[PDB]
């Protein structure tokens, strides 16, 4: 009762301006993205050209696997701390995660950094068409 | 990784890189023609198994084993020669002591299936 | 920084190498080299498999042996010392130390090195598994 | 390898198809120009408008119409009759308005007379056409 | 039976009919052919599998199929001149189906689309940048017109969580609005 | 089969909607108009059959 | 590693080279011509072995 | 060693079966339903590659160089006839997804020469 009356007085709301932030943070998002695709690029090569040695324990294509979500992974991280960094105190969506209210700092990186990597049973998008998993992409495409 | 190997199965499945059966009647002049000397030191058939270093060095076993194994669970009817440790090739070659072929396939099933180094 | 090894593909990392290189360079600058490569010896990695991180510390080792080979010995053999007793480190990585250090040297040798080197050659956990014959036959004869 | 002679034709449909033997087509088409350039345009008026497909290919073959649509008197009658009568068999071609334009832009007291008579004749025929000639007057208007 | 292994398999919807020698001038043949609605009609799937030497044409009901544009050396075959005559659709009588008749758009089924080359946007049909590929067959009419009719009442669909989108899928069939014009007899 | 076991040839994939067919109402209709026609045959043969017996014509009507 | 056939309104399952047999091809070139349509693939012979053998 | 085919019988033609016989120690390929034999070219009677580690240019056919779907490189040109345009894919049997080697095929129609980097 008595903070449901106080916040009639403070109030809450949440909108567009919570889900925004500044140009420096969206190009330090674009940096680490462009990086990423560039890195798994680069282990797409190593693999192509045979120069990816395998880990022990594993074959050829889960140990590119493991370097790809690897990369990934540190790019959704680098990325959701990049845009945790830029959260104002006025900031809603950071008042209503550090209450415990409803949130996480994961919604808050996927409405403002990335998304990320989807899933299908712990491992990425399957090749549903042939080598494919969409037509708009050239067979073994491996890329993010 | 001692104890691992002493722990995980392992058959000729996982140690072999591929096996043959030939036709060598005459073991003086073998039809491979390596080291027939070797070959000196009774059926006409004989299953020449080949395995492959990486696989071999994995479990650290020797022919030594391999072969004591294949007495010990065919008894006095196979003869296992083994040789070329050094040559980078891998090879046993398996004769039978005493229609053959039929009995040659069958023991290559189960010494690729069933029977465990 | 961490997750550095955790995003290199490669089975030795390029400035491990820049390391060898100022070591191969420089001689004043051999403290350096192994200050940072205990810090990352001595670095956990929970980021990594275990074949990962042994092969990391495989990687840190042999920069150890070629800064052994560019005449900084004394310091190195005695972290190794360190190491093996006083120290939870794996053995196998102690006896890969042993077995690279005996592949690249050669007699003579020092009463120094000689005293610092035996011990480890001798403590039940490397010598039964572990040519080393020669190297104990030369500091049998000898020392 | 022969202009006319027959009642039917098979090497027009050939040359179509096989036109992307290129050459050939255009000496087939100037033989079969020059045959009917005499005139005989009970068979050889309606199996003349082959399909065409190919417009900045067979642009030449366009402009080569134009002469084989010189020979005037029943040779273009004819043809623009039945020119005209396609429109009225779903003419989902370039030959509705392209074709037409040569004998548009020939239009010396031939092509007024011909459209004039053919309005007539549609005029003449069941009910339900005028909004098709409005049509094909308003894209012959625009096309040109 | 020895002129099997160099040749490919022709199916014509399941069936093995023969064999053909030349399969890529037959593919093209055959696309010519449904392009211009002559006797293949325009629902005809035809699947060439180039890595094992096979041709299927499927003529029966039940397959799945979508209209796209056709793609050919980086540019579309739509022109300013069928959108100027669609434009005025009511008037000169140009439809859909002379869009179709004119080898513009075709109609692409789910295995045929294994085939395809497929650019999302014309915007991807640019040979200034390395373009990922320049091999594209067909083009996307419009990317939202993977959605179905629940899903494109969502407005800004792309810019949710896709369960959401799904439970609005769910909820605009619960909506109260005016069901038909006649919901008074 | 034997491109499969050697591998050469990917398994099929059961979701794959190129592995599948939509039955819409005229198929479905079909396969009822089939069963029901058979069905009406059925009965014209016993119509037929019962009135046969006593060498008597019978109306198609009935 | 025998291929066998099983076939509509037969309960018991067929071996493959039973059914070729059946439709009219008492030979094995025919067969493995029907079956195997590249000779220099020997494979596919090692894959037919038991299947022939099954059928002797 | 290599894969053995089917051999086939000259009367009946069905296949060869392989037979000893107890004077000549020659292997002999008798037909056992019309009784022909024939002489043994190779002493091999069967071989069973079981690392399988097959050569995977051998399977690849030409024709996937007109794949719409394939990427194309203008990096690595034509060994055979000087072809800068190339189209590149991974190997799709069984074996073959252990490792992401590509395989090259050339663009050119005349002569579609496949190789690997
Ligand atoms: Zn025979
Ligand atoms: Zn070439």
């Amino acid at each position: 009762t008595v903070i449901n009356n106080w916040l009639l007085i403070e109030g809450h709301t949440i909108g567009i301006g919570d889900s925004i932030a500044d140009s420096k943070t969206y190009q330090d998002i674009q940096n680490t993205i462009k990086k990423a695709k560039q890195d798994v690029i680069e282990v797409i090569e190593k693999a192509h050209n045979n120069e990816l040695e395998p880990t022990p324990g594993n074959t050829l294509r889960q140990t590119f696997e493991n370097q790809v979500n690897r990369i990934l992974n540190d790019a959704r991280d680098k990325t959701g701390s990049s845009a945790q960094k830029s959260l104002s105190e006025y900031n809603n969506f950071k008042s209503m995660v550090v209450s415990g209210a409803k949130g996480s700092k994961i919604n808050i990186s996927q409405v403002i950094a990335v998304v990320g990597q989807q899933n299908v049973e712990g491992k990425r998008i399957p090749f549903g068409f042939k080598h494919r998993t969409l037509p708009h992409f050239i067979k073994d495409d491996y890329g993010p | 990784k001692d104890i691992l190997c002493r722990l995980e199965h392992t058959t000729l499945r996982k140690v072999t890189a591929n096996t043959a059966i030939y036709y060598d009647p005459n073991p003086q002049s073998t039809v491979v023609a390596e080291d027939q000397e070797w070959v000196n030191v009774i059926s006409p058939w004989l299953l020449r198994v080949e395995l492959d270093r990486k696989h071999m060095t994995d479990r650290k076993l020797t022919m030594e084993q391999i072969a004591e194994k294949i007495n010990a669970g065919f008894g006095d009817d196979l003869n296992c020669i083994f040789n070329d440790d050094n040559a980078e090739k891998l090879v046993l070659r398996i004769r039978i002591m005493n229609d053959d072929d039929v009995f040659l396939r069958c023991i290559e099933s189960n010494m690729l299936t069933d029977m465990t180094l | 920084e961490p997750r550095y090894f955790q995003l290199q593909t490669d089975h030795t990392p390029v400035h491990l190498a820049l390391l060898d290189e100022i070591s191969t360079c420089h001689q004043l600058l051999h403290p350096q080299v192994l200050q940072l490569l205990v810090k990352l010896f001595e670095t956990e990695h929970s980021q990594l498999d275990v074949m990962e991180q042994l092969e990391l510390k495989k990687t840190l080792l042999d920069r150890m042996v070629h800064l052994l080979s560019r005449g900084y010995v004394l310091p190195v053999v005695s972290y190794i010392r360190k190491c093996l007793e006083k120290l939870d480190t794996d053995i196998s990585l102690i006896r890969y130390f042993v077995t690279e250090v005996l592949d690249v040297i050669a007699p003579p040798y020092t009463s120094d090195f000689v005293q610092l080197f035996l011990p480890i050659l001798e403590n039940d956990s490397i010598a039964g598994t572990i040519p080393v014959t020669e190297f104990i036959a030369h500091c049998k004869s000898n020392f | 390898t022969c202009g006319y002679k027959e009642v039917r034709l098979l090497a027009v449909q050939k040359l179509e198809m096989w036109l992307q033997l290129t050459r050939p087509a255009q000496d087939l088409l100037m033989s079969v120009c020059m045959n009917c350039n005499t005139h005989d345009m009970d068979v050889i008026s309606h199996l003349i408008k082959i399909r065409l497909k190919p417009k900045v290919l067979l642009n030449h073959f366009m402009l080569c119409i134009r002469e084989l649509l010189s020979a005037h008197k029943d040779n273009l009658g004819t043809t623009i009759k039945l020119v005209i009568f396609n429109e009225l068999s779903s003419a989902r071609n370039p030959n509705n308005m392209q074709v037409l334009y040569t004998a548009l832009q020939h239009s010396s007291e031939l092509a007024p007379k011909f459209l004039a008579m053919v309005f007539q004749d549609l005029l003449t025929n069941k009910d339900d056409y005028l909004r098709a000639s409005r049509a094909l007057l308003r894209e012959i208007i625009k096309q040109t | 039976p020895a002129a099997i292994a160099d040749a490919t398999k022709i199916f014509v919807n399941g069936c093995w009919v023969g064999i053909h020698k030349d399969p890529e001038q037959l593919m093209n043949t055959l696309r010519k052919l449904r392009r211009q609605m002559d006797i293949i009609v325009s629902e005809v799937s035809m699947i060439r599998d180039i890595r094992e030497r096979e041709i299927r044409i499927y003529t029966d009901a039940g397959r799945i199929c979508r209209p796209l544009l056709i793609v050919e050396k980086q540019k579309l075959l739509l022109k300013k001149r069928h959108i100027d005559q669609l434009k005025e659709r009511e008037y000169n009588n140009y439809s859909w189906q002379d869009l179709v008749a004119s080898g513009v758009v075709e109609y692409i089924d789910t295995l045929e689309e294994e085939t395809v080359m497929l650019a999302m946007t014309p915007d991807d049909l640019q040979e200034k940048e390395v373009a990922y590929c320049s091999t594209y067959t067909h083009c996307e009419i419009h990317p939202s017109m993977i959605l179905g009719v629940c899903a494109s009442i969502i407005p800004f669909p792309d810019h949710n969580q896709s369960p959401r989108n799904t439970y609005q899928s769910a909820m605009g069939k619960q909506a109260m609005g005016v069901y038909i014009t006649n919901f008074h007899v | 089969l034997l491109l499969a076991a050697l591998g050469r040839r990917e398994l099929d994939d059961r979701d794959h909607y190129g592995n599948k067919r939509l039955d819409l109402a005229g198929p479905l209709l079909a396969f009822l108009f089939r069963g029901m026609f058979k069905n009406l045959l059925k009965e014209v043969r016993i119509y037929a059959q019962k009135f046969i017996d006593r060498g008597k014509d019978f109306n198609l009507e009935l | 590693q025998r291929i066998v056939a099983t076939l509509p309104y037969i309960k018991q399952e067929v071996p493959i080279i039973i059914v070729f047999r059946a439709l009219g091809f008492v030979s094995d070139r025919d067969i493995l011509e029907h079956i195997i349509y590249d000779f220099e693939d020997p494979e596919m012979m090692e894959m037919v072995k038991p299947s022939l053998d099954e059928a002797f | 060693p290599g894969f053995v085919g089917i051999r086939f019988c000259q009367e009946c033609n069905n296949m060869l079966y392989p037979k000893e016989d107890k004077e000549n120690r020659i292997l002999l390929y008798a037909c056992r339903n019309c009784d022909y034999q024939q002489e043994a070219d190779n002493s091999c009677i069967y071989v069973n590659k079981i690392t399988h580690e097959v050569d995977e240019l051998t399977q690849i056919i030409a024709d996937v160089s007109q794949d719409p779907t394939l990427p194309r490189t203008e990096d690595h040109p034509c060994q055979k006839c000087g072809h800068k345009e190339a189209v590149f894919f991974q190997s799709h049997s069984a074996r073959a997804e252990d490792a992401m080697r590509l395989y090259y095929v050339c663009t050119a129609p005349h002569c579609g020469h496949r190789w690997t980097e």
